[PDB]
């Protein structure tokens, strides 16, 4: 069914919370400059963008079984619709994390 | 597999009239429907996909409908070049399915044929077997006889005929004619005719020649 | 963007054949491939298809277990396996893409949309004749020479095909060549003509360039008047 492929993506999802979390917590507390502030905001895009590349190698993988399935083609093109929708989900809230881990006036560092 | 059931078989018609070919298939299909046209000797060319569809370069003579099970290609003004068998294809599950074919032919005013008869060549002789031919050349409709004589003596079961596609441009026919006798026979008469009858002939037009020359 | 199609040819009953069809020009490795016959004279139908290097493959019911669709996508190139074959078999084979993949923010579904040139596959115990080609010369003379026919008699010959030629294909316009009939010795004979200007008789050479393929015959006979 789909239903792997809709946890497929939720997978990602957690697991790129999880990873923000720890990210958060190894961010230097306190007083920083504001140089120090955007190479902690450089580093959580770069792990935001490693986590969207392990979605779309899935989401190609799955397009891939989609069209070598025995099925109607019309059915071929919404499936592939949806898987697509799922991974643009996945992306948009990794993407949030990324952003809300270097939320501003939280307790973690000010300027 | 599904089964694509199309109508007719074939058909006639005139330059500038507006053709139909008729294509329907087992279960739905939805609209993935494909229709290819095949000219004589060559290698099917995809006119139309997803029933409405025109594919890059295809005149917009050509035009399709439906969608379920019953689709319709639509040449709208027939040109003479349009001469050829039209398949349908869905291509909604695999394994995609062909129709029948329709063959389209042209109407064209009569043409009444051009007659070549040629003696057999003095290299085949000398295997000891003379062809005589017999050429009608451009002629329209495709209905035409040949009567071969010997000596004014009708042949009868000692020829063959074979008939050209319908021409792209000119809509006509040509057809040869091979007498095919042994070189004893051959030599032991004189006068070789082809007698050809056709709607574009007001009377049997005859080609022949003295074996002597 | 084309694919070339090699093997085939003439077989005896029961014997083996094997059909390549190399790809070039695009993505050979995601889209359904298909072979299409054509026996003489007759429609067309799918005989066998295959996916994206998969295990699904689709096999029409004359050929069940006999013919095998093979496939690789490293060097872009389709088989089909032939054993077993039957009188039946003869038609020309076509190998086909399916153009049809959905990616979501674009697809293809145009189907069945570019052809192999084709291959002609012949099942028969018949062994191989190279034909004789004899000349149809022009009627010598026209009145005036107002336009003369000439042609080649192609006689004696199997299998399929033969092709004609006039001047190497320089000279296409009026040229007729005859479907081959089949005589009652089990060879094949056809005829090519073409109609001229005979005032150009005494001033243009006139060659049929005749190719019997199965049987390496290669013949360039000039047709003379007189």
């Amino acid at each position: 069914m789909r239903e792997e492929a809709d946890e497929d993506f939720k997978s990602f999802v957690e697991a790129a919370k999880d990873n923000f979390n720890k990210f958060k917590a190894r961010l230097r507390k306190g007083k920083i400059t504001r140089e120090h502030r955007e190479m902690m905001k450089k580093l959580a895009k770069q792990n935001a963008n490693k986590a969207k590349e392990a979605v779309r190698k899935r989401l190609s993988e799955l397009l891939s079984k989609i069209n070598d399935m025995p099925i109607t083609n019309d059915q071929k093109k919404l499936m592939s619709n949806q898987v697509l929708q799922f991974a643009d989900d996945a992306e948009a809230e990794i993407d949030q994390l990324a952003a809300k881990a270097t939320k501003e006036f939280t307790g973690g560092s000010w300027l | 597999d599904i089964q694509m059931t199309q109508s007719p078989s074939s058909l006639s018609a005139s330059v500038g009239d507006r053709v139909t070919v008729t294509c329907r298939a087992g279960q739905g299909v939805s609209n993935y429907l494909s229709w290819y046209q095949q000219k004589p000797g060559k290698v099917p060319k995809l006119l139309i996909y997803k029933a409405s569809s025109l594919q890059s370069g295809v005149p917009s003579r050509f035009s399709g409908s439906g969608s379920g099970t019953e689709f319709t290609l639509t040449i709208s003004s027939l040109q003479p070049e349009d001469f050829a068998t039209y398949y349908c294809l869905q291509h909604n599950i695999h394994p995609y399915s062909f129709g029948q074919g329709t063959k389209v032919e042209i109407k064209r005013t009569v043409a009444a044929p051009s007659v070549f008869i040629f003696p057999p060549s003095d290299e085949q002789l000398k295997s000891g077997t003379a062809s005589v031919v017999c050429l009608l050349n451009n002629f329209y409709p495709r209905e035409a006889k040949v009567q071969w004589k010997v000596d004014n003596a009708l042949q009868s079961g000692n020829s063959q005929e074979s008939v050209t596609e319908q021409d792209s441009k000119d809509s006509t026919y040509s057809l040869s004619s091979t007498l095919t006798l042994s070189k004893a026979d051959y030599e032991k008469h004189k006068v070789y005719a082809c007698e050809v009858t056709h709607q574009g002939l007001s009377s049997p037009v005859t080609k022949s020649f003295n074996r002597g020359e | 963007v084309q694919l070339v199609e090699s093997g085939g040819g003439l077989a005896k009953p029961g014997g083996s054949l094997r059909l390549s069809c190399a790809a070039s020009g695009f993505t050979f490795s995601p889209y359904w491939m298909y072979w299409v016959r054509q026996a003489p004279g007759k429609g067309l139908e799918w005989v066998s298809v295959i996916n994206s290097g998969g295990g699904i493959t689709y096999y029409t019911d004359s050929v069940k277990g006999r013919f095998t669709i093979s496939r690789e996508n490293a060097k872009n190139t389709l088989y089909l396996q032939m054993d077993s074959l039957r009188p039946e078999d003869t038609a020309v084979y076509y190998c086909v893409r399916d153009r049809t993949y959905y990616s979501g923010v674009y697809y293809t579904e145009d189907g069945l949309d570019s052809w192999g040139q084709g291959v002609l596959v012949t099942v028969s115990s018949a062994s191989t004749k190279g034909p004789s080609v004899f000349p149809l010369a022009p009627s010598s003379k026209s009145t005036s020479g107002g336009t003369a026919a000439l042609g080649c008699l192609v006689k004696d010959y199997f299998p399929e095909p033969v092709t004609v030629s006039w001047n190497s294909g320089a000279l296409t316009s009026g040229v007729h060549t005859f479907p081959a009939v089949l005589q009652s010795s089990g060879l094949y004979s056809l005829s090519s003509v073409v109609t001229v200007p005979s005032s150009s008789l005494g001033t243009q050479t006139y060659i049929c360039n005749v190719n019997h393929k199965p049987s390496n015959t290669k013949v360039d006979k000039k047709v003379e008047p007189k």
